[PDB]
């Protein structure tokens, strides 16, 4: 490189914006649907014993 | 004392010419056999405080037919009898805003409203041009929220007024003039002010006199607030400032 | 509570990155990029006026709505022995809705100074209206949120005030007073949102 | 592998580099790439430096039967939000047959130790609005990955550079705002329903 | 001078005014639906004497339906970005005012249904505090309308 | 009391609006062209008005 | 000037539409068939009767199904921006309006379906109450095709 | 020219169209596997017939197959950015309505067999309402297509 | 000459002084109104000497308006974007100041009440503690008050 | 060129896929293991018969591995993020998959194991639940393959 | 050559300090009133004699706002972006350090109160430990004038 | 050159260092307090020699305020930045250990107080435990000194 350019960058602000809200959108869905099925309740009733 | 200028015969703000017209004439069936409902049994509840209510409810219908004649919005739409007001011809062809005919459809969509040689309003209600506008929302709120505080202002004053009568009566004469002349001498500074300024503004002005802007709707109603500490501009009549 | 938990979650997440993205930045000599004068220079006020608005108004209906739920709730518990306090507490339900008026006629005011625009860019265009915009976009906060707590506190007193009156009926004339007390402190917060956008030219 | 064309009177002051650098007359399209970076020798005729100026000039005999000429405008000084000095672009000058048309820039800017890239320097509005004027013109230029230096350089190769890609748009930041506000009263209504229950018996 | 992505804060103005409204209503009928199930099991004769905060809750969505047909009709291409904006305020405010008209609704209808189920000499009183109700929610739709134009 | 006294203009309001979108959106659509087509079902159209 | 991304926002709001009337059904199923398996164990004659509040919470589903059907044929990589923002907004309050009918479906008809076991009474105004539901999820249809087509 | 990273979407629709819908699977089933920990104590004898919600959650997970495969292949190097948003929404919103399904299936096939337990005629209607459930994941697979064919 | 933007701080700061001092009145005014209202009913001849805590809850509010009043009349639009950070500062500080005063007020006021319900001699004492409580507020007050001018 | 970071996402991907598939056969045998020690002191004599449901949570692991190698075989320098994304899409779905089958493992296993302690003529029924289980993590698997050489 | 904005710190450094102090305060005065309240009920006598948490509130209050209007005093606009970060620093550390001085002298007393009305030789110890956590509450005080003086 | 500005981090670290110690010597304080008040009640006679914990946590604000002003004493506005960074460090280790060895002196204070009042022997084993605790704290004095005058 004859001078330190830059990295070349591109559109970054819409797809950058995009793509990082549905990165955590997604996970945030994963998460919380995870998480109430962790907590799922037989119901533990007399028959457990 | 109150029936009619009750909170109860004004109890409609919604007349729509043909819901009067139902109300009175579920009413006025509903009066005509009263005999064979009293004489029947009773159907339920509501349909028992619907009989007490018959009364109220049919001159309260009656109340809603006249409030919406002058309110000229017969189911949303208007009514036109014996003249309209308004015209376009002489706005345009005077104007110079002619030339409009497919161009107004092109070029002026929604554009044209400006008063030239125009004026006078319905000898009865409101225009039928204003309910066909666009405009309609803004001169409504105006309009209405007038209307709302003369008439609240003065049916206060009513009531306010009534408790004079009501002490004299009862003799007391110490709290008579020492507790309810400061209330109307507060109530009328304060309000019957308001009252003379709406209509004083009403009255004093006309289509070409807004101060240098097109319009400007009203812009006096609310700017003189309940304590106006300074300033203001705008509206600096004579005298207005020692009299506020 | 698991609701709480996510939120609680998304809270310090969002802190934390937050916290560190700002870390970042100034150690990296990179304080120019986080330029927040950009930012409230290039939005449009017409978002915060506007914004403003709605708030002033909502926050004042919700609120009325929180006072006056949670004392119809107590109302109608504490009047099946006593039907008489069905009607004769209202005195203190009225406040809550006369506070949610409060709010319009506000909404209305601020938004008596709304104007177009018909311009873009940020320089020397737009000062005073930047002012006027940001004004009257806090005026409308200010209402807004202070009519919605006056409105909370006096549902709650109004509350215990009718499940007073159950017992003895003669304290709500004693009592009233707190309530009053305020519908009052909401009348301060209308007063100051007067205030705040009074002298302000929007154009 | 181009080496970026430098104004260097007396030291490197104004370095100026590019992809695809080209320009259309009356929608007639021409690279200048190689007839700028390529070629060593260049009328730089008219070409400023100063403490506070940039005035760079790129001047064509053969283009378009004229002498057609580049200017580029640059301008510093201190601010004094951050008693730091910023460029900023001014505005581009094109001159053939005595005619001066202009182009405004839209927000070339940075501060004025570093050195400014983009992606794209365009009138064209698809390929970014960054160049616009009111009066429409003849001139659509295009310059791809445009890099510009003018002040505080040291050296043949560029500073680090100020990239002005962003991470946020003024756009993208009020939707998400507005979003924000949004999620925030549906999930005070979303928190405050779920948080309902249901009858578990009846009286008889 | 149009700026692009105007149209977007009007279309979410629109459907938060619908959507807002819509959940306040939902959470008001479910409210008294629980109420009213509670209530019939010793009193079936009131049935119908208390349904109305169901319809209470139908007339805070007309509410949200008229604001948001009304935003949608006033939607244009080319919006000026100042226009938008209004449009956006509007629904917000009308949705979180529908939104909390209803929370309102279904509690105070929730308590009234079972107090006139204890009490039948309690169900006027009731009336009064629940209409309370529905206005809120109405000074949403008046503070867009206003906001329609100015 | 007098801020209070502007309640009901809001009911005028909301009920001169509710009217007027009511009628835009049913009776409006219920009368059009192709008068047969136009009227046949007009008598569902106004019912449910 | 046709920029690009601007499909994904129809995208989304078609896929917002179908997935909030499906979770809307889905928890109104979910809530009605809870409510008929802890009343059939007394009562199980009326099974049949009681099998229409969760019909109408599989009508909102299909609510959803229209609204995507109607993205479907409007999706072209030629959109102006302007056009894409009004289809997720149109998807987005049909979706939500769903979502909020299928909670109160659901609701309702779980407390009424119990009640009726109880007591048979309450049945007719269970075909009162859960209509008020459905209506409400048919508002946002509305305003859907109002949006969609403009 | 062509955005390189517009396959990411793409790839991660087909992603979501495995994962959602057979989560919500698993989920049905767990819940399905408790109704049977619960009856198979008191009656085993029709341990064959409850065996529904299990092959409704396969049939769900099925689903989800042949729409992953489907946005799989015709996933390719070479696509406008508008095909990948295209896929991506459709991978999502039935990935989604496969989620509400399956807990849909799971919560009406445990209560509906906690109930069976003591009264089988409540069966039939099990059929009904789960295929309700069933067919609410249909509609999600009938969006999918309505985006891949266009 | 005056960089723009330089008012949105100084509002910021009205708006906080008012809203945090307001809340933090709201809700020790709240407080202390529930624990008088519980009380009155076992002893209502010491209703009046007791809404000294509501009327301190009330004053923080009106030291809450002097500053806010102060600072919005000393505002313009022509600020120096450094007076605009002092009344920024001077406002939180004033608002966070009654918070604290207004909470510390609320509870104390409801113990004490409820202490002077069973202990009457416990009043006096009572007072004592009210006064310390607004030791807080008023100091607020000073922060900001020198703050403000200079 | 060629951008850089592309290995960043394949070994993401493949990484995330073996974390997920360990995770949910860790969690599946955890849930089993708990059931078995519960159900040990009711019959220590069917321990053998009962482990199938920990063995089938541990094949999660397998896939795991084989997708593992399949992307760290096809890991180069030169991708041309493409590749590198089809992979950590694939790993995505095979560990989120595997995941899935772990909770739905655990879970039935630990009930169905329960209620075999409690009543033994479960078992055959027991293999049919766990066998759909297993089959959903195949799908994850199949779709893998389809997301790996493509 | 001196950057504007620097007295940004330097305030909010002072209505931090002040604010902190105040929130610590009011924690300590809330939970003094409410066990002075608590123990009143029995002993009248103790009142006056108990006290002592509430004037140690106050004094951290005294200690919070003389640190505050030191700041104050010493804040002009030609602050140098080095003075102030002093000034920010010295407010937060003596703010910080009062609040949890005063909860931690809230805490103390509400113990101590309760056990001094159970104990009548336990208020010795007030004399001693309050002071301990008081003094806690200077130390911050003295860095903070090491770092405003400086 | 003094890059960026380093007073910020200096200034940051000490009011750090000053308020987690603080922070964790207030909790060893109130859980002391609370554990003596608790035992008075019954060994009165041993408040004297159960102030230890309360000692201890003095002496832990006392290092917290030594380590501050010593690495507060340092700071100047030439400052190179790396100066700075150990000024970070050591502040932040130092308060962040205090806090720590208040956490474990809190709950150990607590505990043995609570079994102090039935075995008086415990008293000396406290000795032992509890000093590791300002050990830890020391230990943290120690690694910012090292980084005080590296
Ligand atoms: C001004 O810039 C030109 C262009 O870079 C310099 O020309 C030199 O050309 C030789 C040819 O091999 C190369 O070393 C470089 O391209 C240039 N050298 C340097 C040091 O830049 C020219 O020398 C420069 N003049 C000054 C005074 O720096
Ligand atoms: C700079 O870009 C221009 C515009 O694309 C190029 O000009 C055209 O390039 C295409 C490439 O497919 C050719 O088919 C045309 O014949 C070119 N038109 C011309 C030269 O008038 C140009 O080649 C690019 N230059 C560089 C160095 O990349
Ligand atoms: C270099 O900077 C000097 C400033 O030190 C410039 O002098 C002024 O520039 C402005 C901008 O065009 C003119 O309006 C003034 O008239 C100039 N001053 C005088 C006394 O003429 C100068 O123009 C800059 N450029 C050059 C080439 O010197
Ligand atoms: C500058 O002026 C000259 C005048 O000759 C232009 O040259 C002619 O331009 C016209 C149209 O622009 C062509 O049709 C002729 O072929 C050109 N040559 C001659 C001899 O007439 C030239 O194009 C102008 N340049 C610009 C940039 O406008």
């Amino acid at each position: 490189p004859y001078n330190l350019a830059y990295k070349y960058n591109l559109e970054y602000s819409v797809v950058f914006n995009l793509v990082l809200w549905i990165m955590t959108g997604l996970a945030l869905a994963v998460i919380i649907t995870s998480y109430n099925i962790w907590n799922m309740d037989p119901g533990y009733d007399s028959i457990i014993y | 004392y109150t029936v009619i200028t009750f909170p109860f015969l004004f109890a409609v703000m919604f007349g729509d010419f043909g819901h009067g017209i139902l109300m009175t004439l579920f009413a006025v069936w509903m009066v005509l056999r009263e005999s064979r409902i009293l004489s029947q049994k009773n159907e339920n509840e509501m349909f028992s405080m619907v009989f007490s209510g018959r009364y109220i409810i049919l001159l309260m219908g009656l109340f809603s037919i006249y409030t919406g004649l002058i309110y000229n919005d017969c189911f949303s739409k208007s009514l036109n009898i014996f003249g309209s007001s308004w015209s376009v011809r002489p706005m345009f062809t005077i104007g110079n805003w002619t030339e409009e005919t497919l161009l107004g459809s092109s070029v002026l969509q929604l554009n044209p409203a400006i008063p030239g040689v125009f004026g006078g309003p319905y000898p009865f209600g409101i225009d039928p041009i204003w309910n066909i506008a666009t405009n309609k929302l803004t001169f409504l709120n105006s309009f209405k929220m007038k209307m709302s505080v003369i008439l609240g202002i003065i049916h206060m004053l009513f009531g306010v007024s009534l408790s004079l009568f009501n002490h004299i009566y009862f003799k007391k004469p110490l709290n008579i003039y020492f507790g309810f002349i400061p209330e109307i001498i507060f109530m009328s500074s304060l309000f019957g002010y308001l009252v003379i300024l709406i209509f004083y503004k009403w009255t004093a002005y006309d289509a070409h006199s807004s101060r240098n802007a097109p319009s400007l709707l009203i812009h006096f109603i609310n700017m003189f607030l309940f304590s106006y500490p300074e300033s203001g501009n705008a509206m600096l009549y004579s005298g207005q400032k020692g009299i506020q | 509570t698991g609701l709480e938990l996510l939120y609680l979650g998304i809270f310090v997440a969002f802190w934390a990155c937050m916290i560190v993205v700002g870390i970042c930045y100034t150690i990296f000599d990179l304080g120019f990029r986080f330029d927040v004068a950009w930012f409230l220079t290039e939005t449009s006020p017409f978002m915060w006026s506007n914004l403003g608005i709605g708030l002033a108004i909502s926050l004042s209906v919700v609120g009325a709505a929180w006072g006056i739920y949670i004392t119809g709730s107590s109302i109608i518990g504490g009047g099946v022995k006593a039907p008489r306090i069905k009607t004769k507490n209202l005195v203190s339900i009225i406040f809550c809705e006369a506070v949610a008026i409060y709010g319009i006629i506000m909404a209305i005011v601020i938004s008596n100074m709304a104007e177009p625009f018909s311009a873009t860019d940020p320089k020397a265009i737009g000062h005073r209206n930047y002012h006027a915009g940001y004004s009257m976009f806090g005026a409308g906060l200010t209402v807004g949120l202070s009519n919605l707590f006056c409105g909370v506190c006096v549902g709650i007193v109004g509350s215990g005030a009718a499940l007073a009156d159950a017992q003895n009926p003669s304290l709500f004339v004693k009592i009233l007073i707190v309530e009053i007390f305020g519908s009052a402190i909401g009348l301060f917060g209308v007063i100051v949102a007067i205030l705040q956008t009074s002298r302000v030219k929007m154009g | 592998i181009h080496p970026p064309v430098s104004y260097n009177d007396t030291a490197p002051r104004i370095l100026f580099w590019a992809q695809n650098f080209s320009v259309a007359y009356k929608d007639e399209w021409k690279d200048l790439t190689s007839l700028t970076f390529g070629v060593e020798n260049l009328n730089l005729t008219g070409s400023f430096w100063n403490d506070s100026f940039a005035m760079l000039s790129l001047t064509y005999e053969p283009l378009f039967g004229a002498t057609v000429t580049f200017k580029f405008i640059l301008a510093s000084r201190f601010y004094p939000v951050s008693a730091r000095y910023w460029f900023t672009m001014e505005r581009l000058e094109i001159h053939s047959n005595g005619s001066v048309a202009h182009f405004n820039v839209s927000q070339v800017t940075g501060p004025s130790i570093y050195s400014f890239h983009c992606e794209y320097v365009s009138s064209l509005s698809k390929k970014g609005s960054l160049l616009v004027t009111n009066v429409p013109s003849l001139w659509q230029m295009t310059l791809h990955n445009f890099q510009i230096q003018a002040f505080n350089v040291t050296g043949e190769q560029f500073s680090y550079a100020s990239d002005c890609a962003g991470f946020f748009s003024p756009g993208i930041w009020m939707g998400l705002l507005t979003t924000l506000f949004m999620l925030f009263i549906f999930t005070y209504g979303l928190h405050m329903i779920l948080s309902l229950k249901t009858m578990d018996r009846f009286d008889d | 001078n149009n700026p692009e992505y105007s149209s977007f804060f009007g279309v979410m103005g629109a459907s938060s005014a619908m959507v807002f409204s819509a959940m306040g209503a939902a959470y008001g009928t479910a409210k008294s639906g629980t109420g009213i199930a509670a209530m019939s099991v010793m009193r079936p004769e009131l049935i119908m004497k208390s349904i109305i905060p169901v319809v209470m809750a139908g007339i805070i969505a007309i509410y949200g339906l008229v604001v948001a047909v009304l935003i949608a009709n006033s939607l244009t291409d080319g919006i000026t970005l100042y226009r938008s904006f209004l449009q956006l305020g509007a629904g917000l405010s009308v949705g979180l005012s529908g939104l909390a008209a209803g929370f309102a609704i279904g509690i105070v209808g929730d308590a009234g249904v079972r107090g006139t189920a204890q009490q039948p000499r309690l169900f006027v009183g009731m009336i009064l505090i629940l209409i309370f109700a529905e206005v809120l929610g109405l000074y949403g739709l008046i503070v867009a309308l206003i906001l329609s134009t100015k | 009391n007098t801020a209070s006294y502007l309640r009901l203009w809001a009911l005028s309001l909301a009920h001169a609006q509710l009217s007027e979108v009511l009628w835009t959106m049913v009776i409006h659509i219920g009368l059009h062209v192709r008068s047969l087509a136009g009227g046949l079902g007009l008598f569902f159209i106004f019912a449910a008005f």
